[PDB]
DNA sequence: AGAATCCCGGTGCCGAGGCCGCTCAATTGGTCGTAGACAGCTCTAGCACCGCTTAAACGCACGTACGCGCTGTCCCCCGCGTTTTAACCGCCAAGGGGATTACTCCCTAGTCTCCAGGCACGTGTCAGATATATACATCCTGTTCC
DNA sequence: GGAACAGGATGTATATATCTGACACGTGCCTGGAGACTAGGGAGTAATCCCCTTGGCGGTTAAAACGCGGGGGACAGCGCGTACGTGCGTTTAAGCGGTGCTAGAGCTGTCTACGACCAATTGAGCGGCCTCGGCACCGGGATTCT
């Protein structure tokens, strides 16, 4: 058995050394198509256009991540919580 | 020489939508200088849309998707509101 | 053709939230971190999205394409790389 | 024939003329629509519009009879999409809105 | 005469040495003044890492030298 | 060999990162900073 | 005498209800040719173009500082330590 | 010479309070002092660099406030 | 007649044709210099031997030999002043630099 | 029909600097939209740098201001140097 | 002890790079209209100066309150195993519309003439910045009953 | 000792006088905006190829879902002592008002090299094919970390 936080730093290794997409590709297309079913109806796709979409999520996410760790140990905790995200997006301008 | 500026424009519309408010010339610095950049805002992004649809020519059309892409919300709505009916009642003479 | 799809936005799941906070060097995750990030997401797509859709009914077609996709990222301040 | 400026002609209070002038002369595009002056006008004349209408119920709203940039900054800033449109705007002599934390205040 | 040592954040270390002295001497100087024991030091002059049997001379370190310090 | 910006070191030919400070070859004209 | 804080809330009011300038204008302009001289000597500078100037710094820092109070808030102080000001900064991506 | 200690600490304390803090650190005033210095660096280094371009020798408030634009710090009411 | 490419007579691999052809269709500005587009595909080029410089060095200090999205990332996050440059750059596949909080490691 | 890209100069380039190394497509394409940002932002700074100067044309000059502007430091240094010399040469041819 | 990952060697496969065909657009050269490079002149605001006054910074002390461990707690994420579920890959078919070519038409750049709207200029006058006095809201401590 | 309150001191909105410099309004004009007509290309419109997207189905799992045990981290109370708010006296020099000189920004005449347009062309760059090697994936040790 492994004591906690072990496994999640050589998950942080791994995820940071590899650069393969993370969200799964289906679920993620059906919720871009739910998305703009509000805007157009019965619009298409191209296949590029949502794996840039993803692209564009994934580096946002991942860098909204990065800032909210950030504020976390400024904290002096290691955990994160929505009082972190919305810091993190009020002082980056988006809120 | 003479310099150009919004100044007549802005102390028209400013007298229309309030009878008896006057204004003082850094706010109308303000207000110049906020003009020229919503100008400067919406028809460079309307010009680049008008390149990259390979298209050499700015009209209503490509004004009003630059209007709707910069402008949030109910502001976009209005605005683009006017913008038609002034296009309507210019071209309806 | 094309029923309308709803409750599709829980595809965003738990373990791949855990992966991305992973990756962008995350140590430990809260509860409520999941339902957090599935909004901010959806708001970050939802503007994206109203961006590219508006660039496509101007070009008069009805495929959004990445080219329109990378259109709204620079608009954004979020210029994409490798698409076009 | 007599004169009648486009302004009158769209019914706009904006420079329908010198916004032209501004978008060929300042080489945006090789060409520029006949219709494209007009909704630029029509534009900026409804968001010069909004903004002042707004600094004007500040300015009386602080019983003060001449709009000054404190009351257009308040007006820029208590609207969140006009504050949207200009996040970026830095106002001369606009200071700040009157905010601070309710815990900061005292227990 | 004295020599300079250089670390990874600009702080530079001053020495009293002699050319006859070894280069494990100059660790265990190091270590003395600052707590970095010889096993962690890695000396760099003149582009060479200097090993730790032989002396000052054998590299041909004069006064006021510019000797870089590398921690791992 | 390249010497190294950094910490000095004569890394080789083959060396495109250095031995002991790890830091990257930089171009004849621009040299790497701290 | 009154407790510490009840005057800083004063203060608080009077320049948040304020919009003169905060930064002594001769000290000002004395740094930005000092700042000056290191891009080109013997320059002119306009009493206009150091108001901006002047203007446009205090604007920035007093931003920085609402972020920087946002920042402390989050880690639960009400007194700021440039740790929150490096943090603000790097959230921002100006650093 | 250094007279960016001319930006004084009273002037630090005002902004801070018109920027809504209660109460401040001491290293908090000459980190501002250093913050201060790079943001006026690189506003200065655009402005005097436009100047240059324009061949002239008067820094104006025209070009400071175009420098101020590029850096997505605009500012309005002296022009443009 | 004879003719040799501006790109040979400048010494540069990138078309100075092209790049001049691009500023005149992309009206930037109504005429457009005959030195802007030499040097314009100078400074291109410039930028373009720093990067593929930079991503085969990451490449060839992971043993591989062709020049890879995750290499140009580790190239461009690895280079202080070509971040700068690149603050507001998303690169597809790019993954992130190896880094963490050194409070998250036992010591 | 055709379009065209930077794919053969970018190679070129490759060829000059590591004569044994391989490009991907992917790579090659973000190298594409790297010349093309640098391209639109250094070729549009210098056309706003020649409307404010109230110049029609734009020089070498406006290109040097420009990437003194955009590029930091010792990549502004290298590139004005490069640049100049390129355009000595072709001045010289 | 047990799990994760690097080192080394085989196999495949597909796409990167080199080679052939084409075509179109970059070269060459001349012409010509003009943007600006340059010289000249003007005036204005920008630097330097002076002195005075007083607003504000410096410095000192002093209390005090809050930042920082320190501790204990407790509950809640994390690792692990089992179940399940839908993502993914490869295959199928339909057809929607993305993109292309040709025609034409009409719309805007351009030129000329005319003319009046906005800008530089000037001047009375009132919004308000400042001053004084005051009553009320805040704030704090000393005093009092439980 | 702890909660409640009165009163003194302080800060501040409120009630008027004032004098004032910017603000708004009248005016000359001239230059930029508007009316007429041309023409030639930009773009709308019709028809088509087929690229690619949508829909779907069958396995095969890698991955998601769920539940459990538990140790680790968030959180709260505590204490202290140290750093900072607050106030007061002093010292500095910032700011106001005026003067002066002039370097340099701005406007004007000129003429000239500098760049757009057009004709012919030919080679460079892009579209398509072929191959082989560089890397993905495979397995067995060996080292490293927990
Ligand atoms: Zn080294």
């Amino acid at each position: 058995r492994y004591r906690p936080g072990t496994v999640a730093l050589r998950e942080i290794r791994r995820y940071q050394k590899s650069t393969e997409l993370l969200i799964r590709k289906l679920p993620f297309q059906r919720l871009v198509r739910e998305i703009a079913q509000d805007f157009k109806t019965d619009l298409r796709f191209q296949s590029s256009a949502v794996m840039a979409l993803q692209e564009a999520s994934e580096a946002y996410l991942v860098a909204l991540f990065e800032d909210t760790n950030l504020c976390a140990i400024h904290a002096k905790r290691v955990t994160i919580m929505p009082k972190d995200i919305q810091l993190a997006r009020r002082i980056r301008g988006e809120r | 020489t003479r310099k150009e500026s919004y100044a007549i424009y802005v102390y028209k519309v400013l007298k229309q939508v309030h009878p008896d408010t006057g204004i003082s010339s850094k706010a109308m610095s303000i207000m110049n200088s906020f003009v020229n950049d919503v100008f400067e805002r919406i028809a460079g992004e309307a010009s680049r849309l008008a390149h990259y649809n390979k298209r050499s020519t700015i009209t209503s059309r490509e004004i009003q998707t630059a209007v709707r892409l910069l402008l949030p919300g109910e502001l976009a709505k209005h605005a683009v509101s006017e913008g038609t009916k002034a296009v309507t009642k210019y071209t309806s003479a | 053709h094309r029923k309308v799809l709803r409750d599709n936005i829980q595809g965003i799941t738990k373990p791949a939230i855990r992966r991305l906070a992973r990756r962008g060097g995350v140590k430990r995750i809260s509860g409520l971190i999941y339902e957090e990030t599935r909004g901010v997401l959806k708001v970050f797509l939802e503007n994206v999205i109203r961006d590219a859709v508006t660039y496509t009914e101007h070009a008069k077609r009805k495929t959004v394409t990445a080219m329109d996709v990378v259109y709204a990222l620079k608009r954004q301040g979020r210029t994409l790389y490798g698409f076009g | 024939a007599k004169a009648k400026t486009r302004s009158s002609r769209a019914g706009l209070q904006f420079p329908v003329g010198r916004v032209h002038r501004l978008l060929r002369k300042g080489n945006y595009a090789e060409r520029v629509g006949a219709g494209a002056p007009v909704y630029l006008a029509a534009v900026l004349e409804y968001l010069t519009a909004e903004i002042l209408e707004l600094a004007g119920n500040a300015a009386r709203d602080n019983k003060k009879t001449r709009i000054i940039p404190r009351h257009l900054q308040l007006a820029v800033r208590n609207d969140e999409e006009l504050n949207k449109l200009l996040g970026r705007v830095t106002i001369a002599q606009g200071g700040v809105l009157p905010n601070i934390q309710s815990v900061l205040l005292p227990k | 005469m004295q020599i300079f040592v250089k670390t990874l954040t600009g702080k530079t270390i001053t020495l009293e040495v002699e050319p006859s002295d070894t280069i494990e001497n100059v660790k265990a100087k190091i270590q003395d003044k600052e707590g970095i024991p010889p096993d962690q030091q890695r000396l760099i002059f003149a582009g060479k890492q200097l090993e730790d049997g032989r002396t000052l001379s054998d590299y041909n370190i004069q006064k006021e030298s510019t000797l870089h310090l590398v921690l791992r | 060999f390249w010497d190294c910006s950094v910490c000095t070191f004569r890394n080789s030919a083959e060396a495109f990162k250095c031995s002991i400070c790890d830091v990257r070859k930089g171009t004849s004209t621009r040299k790497p900073r701290i």
